[PDB]
């Protein structure tokens, strides 16, 4: 009963080939030139979560060998064991033999190598270059400080830039062609801004919004549907809260904040992010306003990250904003 | 064998005791000890000699690396006609294997020694052994025989046993102090090595100015072999070592030696490096790497002796007390960081921050001149004493849980004064007739005599029982403990 | 539905003991012809392939071709829980679910019905054993095991060289080097001890000793092991069973 | 499919003269290989400057055709515990081999800084005893991780960072041997981003050549992503808080750099900030460490980095 | 079973049994209810303040999906009481995720909509180590067609 | 180039097995007359010498005398591979950096060569010129191994006493075995012979004697030579040569 439609939109729309990977054009073009010319150096993909590293490496493994890549490619992910003994036995044996299936250079894909111990990386530091004419190494990472400098220097560094807006619009258009659905321009822009580079959250919230229409073939996903599905504060309510905090007095500002955060069940952690994102564009006529505005708000965010209270932190944010916006006058 | 294939350190090795540069007194004392070893054995090592070394079966040479310890030992061994049975770190030394291989050679004679020379009578010790244990510090395969078996061997031997090591004050080497006789080979001066290097330069056809030897032995503090290797490496291309290239030679051949948990604190608390001049000669990166020599004791040492110095970096207006206050604040922050490091999630990437907060910042805040001698950390033993007392309090609490119905801490905090008043003072004010009441009140709380002894030592301040216990007569204690071992106690 | 009732019990035990510590996850493909399975190493160097027809089973009934994946450790755990005097019955429903192993004693009614939850393996079935080997040979399994576990003490690599009517096993290591040179010969009063060889081109290629030490463990099944070697091809170590065959495809080391 | 070796391995120097590293040590090793009396040597330096290549070419030139049996190379991948050092290295040192007069058996211990202290203790006398037939060559990145006694018996060879001139010379050599069109600005950018790392320089050059064909500052800065610790150093020294915030947002955040990576790089840069004084450096490091503690606890938003920069500016300005 | 519920305190007595009982989150319950008629269920991450319906709504969803018969054999539940470590996440979680979905009986196949995937609910994932959550990454991505993952937490920042 | 051929590899296997536990490295000299090899214990208490002449070799060829220094652990590892049905051949070339052991099968076309890399031993070959021992005795090897096994089980120190043409083996509870010299013509192998010049009182350790009695499989008789100021000599007779053990005495505490 397991069909292709039984997958979440995060994995249902996984790029099969390199042509279906958008955004990282500068890396994909050179990777295609690498595989066409025949010299594939040791690759180190470094990128934020949800950019296309693993999808690109699987598409490359498919395009290099064929439609059966897991047969001859060795893939070590964070789910497997990657101790020093593993590097000594398994990886070193796979690197020093020929292929059972085809006749070509083997490919060792070390996914999430930042989770490797320093001893394992030190042991791999020599085996990655002792067997070079037979096997190649691909190291995927999100944090480039866990990798030792020695291992980091032996691999061609490719940084996966976060998905730009155009690529995400292209992928949304592709999905809306592959799925009977309609998306408003303003709702699409709101989704772009909410994505924050992450390509998986786009598809996740897109499926979640397609699930809350009661008819997905005629009704279009409006901005209200997108803002309600994730519980994020709409820019209108955000601007109203900011204006009430800045201009109005304490009682009415507190009342407005409470009435806005209780009309849709918002969260202070999202209101703070929206407020700082909309406030970083102001033309503060000094350097000490921004200092307090950032310090106090970051302290409040760190305290919220521990779930202390919910009504004291709102008044804390209000007082912090007001006290910060006092050096201007 | 080829003379050209020498390592520049085997061709110039001392072939007699007159060529060991430096430590003349120590090598002479070792020679006299090995000489009168037999005369001391005749008296069963009970009587000490003129130097007080005749009451020790074994000798232990200790000192920095590269001074001639192994060479001097081998030389005094071959000189006195003995036969050398040398075991080193490459040999697997362990209690079982040591008892298997070396124990049988303690009371036996050399088999090869009989066939060396026996026609003319040169001495009566040409058929004996000198067991030279070398590099006894490395006992990774010496789980139980590293310091435990060798200590017993030093006592129960019948042949000269010479041990050679590098660090004597190591806590592992503790058993060796009170069993054998230890001698210290110090770093040699700049005269004997000067003469040796002069002869080497003469016999090697290159130029070497005598004033260079001082800086050469300076950069190589106590490592003569390192000096010989340094000369050998550079004599391949440049044949003139003078004041025109000494700077680069010295800077490129510095010794990146480690530091001990003692001089680490003295260096980090020295108020000269934190000056504007010293800040670029010993950079902050070096101050942080100083912590990485020993990240186990450095914070403890700093916390122990950060307020026992006279500061020199005090800002105008800032006094000593406020400086110690800021240093202690940073120490508390570093302790918080250290707890967050060794806690869950195994956050080890936060180590340099802990180095700055715990070690570097309080030092920089109180950097001056050491008042007296640097004190070792006291928290290490205080924590063990606290744990030992917590175990006893836990035992007493789980003995009296049947009656108290209070937490473990509130017992020590509240019940113990009343327990002292009900258990001890009846012995002082009433003599030996209050034995029954004490026995009964201990029986009601399921206490024992060991529980009473543990309770008594707990009290602090004005109420100190370890002195009052010695004021009550000695016969009533015996009567009390005898009455205890007679009556039955329902646990 | 699938019902496979064996003639004995320890047959499947000996069949599974071949890959005890050699591979972990296997996928038995059961059809009307028999049970065929293959499993790739954890390091993807050697591939085990076992085929057992309807000859070893007492009763065999397979309606549609089924594929049951399972881990070998759990399979051995289940198999050790059965006495060697009962009968083993593999039972599978219409759709592939937890395989049912059945132990029935022949004198007392003792029904041991174990269920093993299947593993979902990416069964990427290839097409092997269809390639021409430039050299083939066959020799007793005892002699091969002797040679392998005698040369494994001097090194970790073993070079096999098939030349004109000569087989050579070379072990080059640190403490020394060994070389065993055998020649093809066929005995008539003892046909099982004969060493047969058919070579078309000279062959020289190396293998690891850690994998040969696990391959020779299959010598408990048969007494005559066959070895097929070819350049740019895996080495075929085949043990012939009374009903099928168990073959290891080993990847040769790459020389500089 | 056809497969060619990368430029890193294809153009690895197999002869000691082709090394463009430190001239004094390379000439010393050349004269050693010419004479043959090679002593034990610990070669230590930054990653990617040619230590392993140096010792390998030295052993090859010293042993000629006897490299197969007269050289024992143990690296970080092979086992190097107490048992290995006591058994295999000892059995190889005592191995009787007839070599030319001025030659010796070589034991190349690579990544020696990863060996246990007990292994070095057991190796001390093994090396000291058979010095007339077996020589030892350690190659490491941190010579402080090697114990003092072991380091004493050998000659210390400290390798310095590869100067821009040497990297440029090897770059011109590779380009001339590869027939690649190049502009001087592109090569200067490659040298600037290499941070004095020959392997990284060759890798970036090969990547740029295979991606665009024409080595030019445009394509180099497109495919090279100019070094990270320099942008953070520029950010930490901004005049106003607005400039530092803009550099953090546009150059670091928008370009997809992890927050923990940013904090770690800022800490490492403040550790080696020779411009500012000691107390201000320590206070900035303390604030960066507070921010790092906040990052590791899960909350790693851009607001935390903004507050870190705000506190750093509050300290450096007052 | 009714007497046991009556004896139980009001917290467990009135625990939501269906997706219509949770009258708190109309933005998250409708997305799960529409998954019933559909078949694509994404990896869920319920996060929020203590005592808002997460642990109850996930149980109600699993019930309404599978039925009380298939519930025991189709879902794995790893809460903070169990030992969730890097070794456990590597061995047991992967073993259960890399498994074949149980065969639904005719009763369950007729009454309840049985989806072709199991469900591993890691409750209170804010207590896991960072290495365990790191190892969970490819575990919850490769076996996405036979297994889905539902995490529950009070602090979304604590999750990597 | 040396080429020696044993008619049966079992002799060399047992010869190596006899003293494989007391030493690890051994120098086999190779002259025209035969092979002589002496090896000192790692504790320098027990020496093991052996001499095998051309009478044991089916073929022997030695142009120039050469010293082969080899380890015993690796030699035993190599020897355990060969079978008791093959002929062993030791082969060495000029400047012998290695030594070849060729096992040839007489009735099968299987030839197995094993190369061993020789060791560089500081061959301080001590002369074994004869010393006039005070007591020279001989008795069966099996009974010697038995009595050493009995006395060693009680303590470690073993006292040996030769006085008034009588043998005392004592171990200090305390055990003692008394031996009288009686020559039997019916069973000549059990004839305990004893030529005494001076009373000899020596003392040895346990493990050394336990390892010497391990060699009680090549000869049915052992010869013990003793002197108060000379090491004890335990000689086993061979078909061609002899295997001797020299054990140093203990102190007179
Ligand atoms: N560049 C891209 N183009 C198209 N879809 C993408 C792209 N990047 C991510 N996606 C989508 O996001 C899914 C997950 O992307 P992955 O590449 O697996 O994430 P990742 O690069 O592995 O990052 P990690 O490993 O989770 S930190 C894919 O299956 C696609 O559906
Ligand atoms: N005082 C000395 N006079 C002359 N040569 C010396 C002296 N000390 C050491 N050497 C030389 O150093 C080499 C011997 O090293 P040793 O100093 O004996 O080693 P060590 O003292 O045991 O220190 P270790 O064991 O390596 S920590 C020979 O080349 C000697 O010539
Ligand atoms: N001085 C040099 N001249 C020419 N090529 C060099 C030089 N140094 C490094 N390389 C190149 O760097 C690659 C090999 O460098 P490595 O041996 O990995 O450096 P390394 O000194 O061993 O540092 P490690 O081992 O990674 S810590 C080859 O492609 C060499 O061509
Ligand atoms: N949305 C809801 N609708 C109805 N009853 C609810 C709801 N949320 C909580 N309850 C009641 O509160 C009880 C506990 O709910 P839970 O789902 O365990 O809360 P919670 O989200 O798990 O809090 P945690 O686990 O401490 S974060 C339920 O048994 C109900 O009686
Ligand atoms: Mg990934
Ligand atoms: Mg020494
Ligand atoms: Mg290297
Ligand atoms: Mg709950």
């Amino acid at each position: 009963k397991r069909s292709k439609e039984n997958l979440p939109w995060v994995e249902k729309y996984r790029p099969e080939t390199l042509d279906e990977v958008y955004g990282q054009n500068e890396v994909i073009t050179t990777v295609r030139k690498f595989v066409d010319e025949g010299k594939l150096p040791h690759l180190l993909f470094y990128g934020p979560p949800g950019t296309g590293k693993t999808s690109t490496i699987v598409a490359l493994a498919r395009e290099i060998y064929g439609k059966n890549y897991s047969n001859m490619v060795l893939e070590l992910n964070a789910s497997d064991d990657r101790g020093i003994d593993v590097v000594r036995n398994q990886i070193k044996d796979f690197a020093s033999t020929r292929q059972i299936f085809s006749k070509g250079f083997k490919l060792i894909i070390l996914d999430e190598a930042d989770a490797m111990t320093n001893a394992a990386q030190n042991a791999l530091r020599r085996v990655i270059e002792r067997y070079t004419k037979n096997t190649r190494f691909c190291v995927l990472a999100n944090y480039a400080h866990k990798l030792t400098p020695a291992l980091l220097s032996r691999c061609t560094r490719f940084r996966f830039q976060p998905l730009p807006q155009e690529a995400i619009e292209r992928r949304i258009a592709n999905v809306l062609v592959h799925e009977k659905l309609k998306l408003s321009p303003n709702a699409e822009k709101a989704l772009i801004e909410l994505s924050n580079g992450d390509m998986r959250r786009v598809l996740n919230v897109l499926q979640s919004c397609k699930a809350t229409l009661d008819n997905p073939d005629e009704d279009e996903i409006s901005d209200d549907v997108i803002y309600e599905c994730c519980g994020a504060p709409r820019p209108s309510d955000l601007k109203a809260v900011l204006k009430s905090i800045l201009e109005d007095d304490w009682g009415t500002a507190h009342y407005t904040l409470n009435k806005v955060r209780s009309a849709k069940g918002l969260a202070l952690i999202d209101l703070i992010e929206g407020i700082v994102k909309i406030l970083e564009d102001y033309e503060l006529q000094n350097e000490e306003t921004r200092v307090h505005l950032l310090t106090k708000l970051a302290d409040i965010e760190y305290s919220i990250s521990k779930g202390g209270n919910d009504q004291i932190q709102g008044s804390a944010v209000i007082g912090a904003i007001k006290a910060s916006f006092e050096n201007e006058t | 064998v080829r003379e050209e294939d020498k390592l520049w350190t085997v061709k110039y090795a001392p072939t007699n005791l007159q060529q060991v540069c430096g430590n003349k007194g120590s090598v002479m004392k070792l020679k006299n000890w090995l000489a009168n070893w037999e005369n001391s054995k005749k008296n069963s090592f009970k009587h000490a000699g003129k130097d007080g070394s005749g009451v020790f079966r074994a000798a232990m040479l200790y000192g920095p690396p590269g001074i001639g310890k192994t060479t001097a030992a081998h030389l005094v061994a071959q000189e006195l006609g003995y036969d050398i049975l040398e075991q080193n770190a490459s040999d697997v030394r362990s209690k079982t294997l040591l008892n298997a291989g070396v124990k049988n050679a303690l009371d036996n004679m050399s088999v090869v020694g009989y066939f060396k020379h026996n026609e003319e009578a040169q001495n009566l010790n040409g058929k004996h052994f000198v067991i030279i244990m070398d590099e006894v510090d490395g006992m990774s395969g010496g789980d139980r025989g590293g310091v435990g078996q060798l200590a017993q061997f030093c006592r129960k031997t019948s042949t000269p046993l010479i041990l050679i090591c590098n660090e004597r004050n190591l806590p592992k080497m503790r058993p060796f102090d009170r069993v054998c006789l230890d001698i210290q080979f110090r770093r040699p001066d700049a005269n004997s090595i000067k003469s040796r290097l002069m002869t080497i330069a003469i016999r090697e056809k290159f130029k070497l100015d005598p004033n260079v030897i001082d800086r050469l032995i300076q950069t190589t503090r106590g490592d003569i072999r390192q000096v010989i290797n340094l000369l050998s490496t550079i004599s391949t291309t440049t044949k003139t070592i003078n004041h025109e290239n000494i700077n680069e030679i010295s800077k490129a051949w510095e010794k990146n030696i480690a530091l001990k948990p003692f001089d680490i604190a003295h260096k980090m608390l020295d108020g000269q490096i934190y000056s504007d001049i010293g800040s670029r000669n010993f950079t902050l990166n070096d101050k942080i790497a100083l912590y990485f020599d020993d990240f186990d004791f450095t914070p403890l040492m700093i916390q122990e002796n950060y307020l026992s110095t006279r500061p020199s970096v005090l800002k105008p207006g800032q006094s000593h007390l406020e400086a110690v206050a800021e240093a202690a604040n940073c120490i508390s922050l570093g302790d918080i960081v250290e707890k967050k490091i060794r806690s869950s999630e195994q956050l080890w990437s936060l180590l340099p921050l802990h180095a700055v907060l715990s070690s570097v910042y309080p030092a920089s805040k109180v950097a001056g001149h050491m008042a007296g001698r640097i004190n070792f950390t006291a928290w290490l033993g205080q924590n063990s004493k606290s744990a030992k007392y917590y175990r006893l309090l836990q035992e007493i609490h789980y003995h009296t849980r049947l009656g108290t119905s209070t937490d473990k801490i509130g017992l020590r905090l509240d019940y113990l004064p009343t327990f002292r008043k009900r258990l001890l003072d009846p012995f002082l004010k009433q003599g030996a007739d209050a034995i029954s009441s004490v026995i009964e009140v201990m029986d009601d709380y399921y206490l024992t005599k060991e529980d009473w002894d543990s309770i008594m030592e707990f009290f602090v301040g004005p109420d100190v029982t370890t002195a009052i216990i010695k004021k009550i007569p000695a016969t009533v204690k015996s009567g009390f403990t005898r009455k205890y071992n007679s009556m039955t106690h329902p646990v | 539905m699938l019902e496979a009732k064996f003639e004995e019990a320890s047959l499947f035990k000996r069949i599974i003991d071949g890959f005890k510590d050699c591979v972990q996850l296997v996928n038995f493909q059961c059809k009307e012809d028999g049970i065929i399975a293959q499993a790739v190493d954890d390091s993807r160097v050697l591939l085990v392939s076992l085929e057992i027809g309807v000859e070893a089973f007492q009763e065999y009934r397979c309606d549609h071709p089924v594929t049951l994946g399972m881990d070998l450790t759990s399979l051995s755990k289940i198999l050790r829980c059965g006495n060697n005097t009962d009968t083993l019955t593999l039972i599978a429903d219409n759709t592939p679910d937890s395989i049912i192993l059945l132990f029935e004693d022949t004198k007392k009614d003792r029904i041991a019905e174990y269920s093993l939850k299947l593993m979902d393996i990416d069964a990427d079935f290839l097409k092997i054993e269809e390639l021409q080997y430039d050299s083939t040979l066959s020799l007793p399994s005892s002699e091969f095991s002797k040679i392998v576990r005698d040369l494994s003490q001097l090194s970790d690599s073993i070079n096999i060289m098939i030349t004109k009517e000569t087989i050579k096993f070379v072990a080059d290591g640190d403490i020394g080097s060994g070389s065993v040179i055998i020649k093809p010969f066929v005995d008539m009063e003892h046909p099982e001890t004969s060493i047969k060889l058919e070579m078309d081109q000279p062959v020289d290629l190396t293998f690891g000793a850690k994998y040969l030490l696990d391959i020779i463990k299959g010598s408990s099944l048969s007494d005559r092991v066959g070895i097929r070697l070819s350049s740019e091809a895996p080495a075929l170590f085949q043990f012939d069973l009374k009903s099928g065959f168990l073959q290891f495809f080993l990847a040769p080391k790459f020389n500089d | 499919l056809s497969l060619q070796l990368p430029w890193v391995e294809k153009y690895r120097p197999q002869v000691l003269s082709d090394i463009v590293g430190n001239k004094e040590t390379i000439d010393r090793l050349q004269q050693i290989a010419k004479d043959g009396n090679m002593p034990h040597m610990i070669i230590s330096g930054m990653p990617g400057i040619g230590k392993t290549t140096s010792v390998h070419c030295l052993a090859h030139e010293l042993l000629g055709r006897s490299y197969a049996d007269g050289v024992l190379e143990l690296n970080a991948s092979d086992d190097r515990g107490i048992d290995v050092v006591r058994n295999q290295i000892k059995h190889f040192a005592q191995k009787k081999l007839h070599l030319p007069p001025g030659k010796h058996k070589i034991v190349i211990l690579d990544e020696a800084d990863s060996m246990t202290a007990g292994a070095q203790q057991a190796l001390r006398r093994t090396m000291e005893l058979y010095s007339n037939s077996t020589r030892f060559a350690f190659a490491c990145n941190q010579s402080n991780k090697i114990i003092e006694p072991l380091q004493s018996r050998c000659a210390i060879l400290r390798y310095s960072k590869l100067s821009d001139e040497d990297v440029l010379k090897r770059l011109l050599q590779i380009i001339k041997l590869e027939d690649v069109k190049y502009t001087n600005d592109g090569l200067e950018a490659i040298i600037f981003t290499a941070e004095g790392d020959m392997r990284q320089a060759i890798n970036n050059l090969q990547s740029t050549v295979a991606g665009h064909g024409l080595v030019n500052a445009d394509n180099v800065f497109k495919i090279v992503d100019s070094p990270h610790p320099l942008i953070v150093k520029k950010m930490l020294l901004a005049s106003n808080l607005e400039d530092s915030i803009q550099i953090l947002r546009t150059d670091l955040w928008k370009k997809g750099y992890s927050s923990i990576d940013i904090v770690t790089t800022s800490f490492r840069v403040t550790k080696n900030l020779a411009q500012v004084k000691e107390s201000v450096r320590l206070e900035m490091i303390k604030e960066i460490g507070l921010t790092h503690m906040r990052i590791l606890e899960g909350v790693g938003t851009y607001l935390q980095l903004a507050s870190m920069l705000a506190k750093i500016h509050k300290l450096n300005n007052k | 079973a009714e007497q046991s519920l009556a004896q139980q305190p009001w917290v467990e007595k009135y625990r939501p049994k269906n997706l219509d009982e949770v009258t708190a989150q109309d933005h998250a319950v409708t997305v799960l209810k529409k998954t019933l008629k559909s078949a694509n269920l994404p990896h869920m991450l319920f996060y929020g303040p203590p005592g808002t319906g997460k642990t109850s709504t996930i149980l109600a969803l699993t019930k309404e999906l599978y039925g009380p018969d298939l519930m025991k054999s189709r879902i794995l539940e790893l809460n903070a009481s169990d030992e969730r470590g890097i070794s456990i996440v590597r061995e047991k979680v992967k073993n259960f995720a890399r498994l074949t979905v149980s065969k639904p009986s005719k009763h369950d196949l007729e009454n309840y909509p049985c989806p072709p995937y199991k469900i591993i609910i890691l409750d209170e994932a804010d207590s896991m180590t960072a290495d365990a959550q790191s190892a969970l990454r490819r575990t919850m991505e490769t076996y996405s067609g036979v297994t889905r993952f539902c995490l529950i937490c009070n602090y979304v920042t604590r999750i990597i």
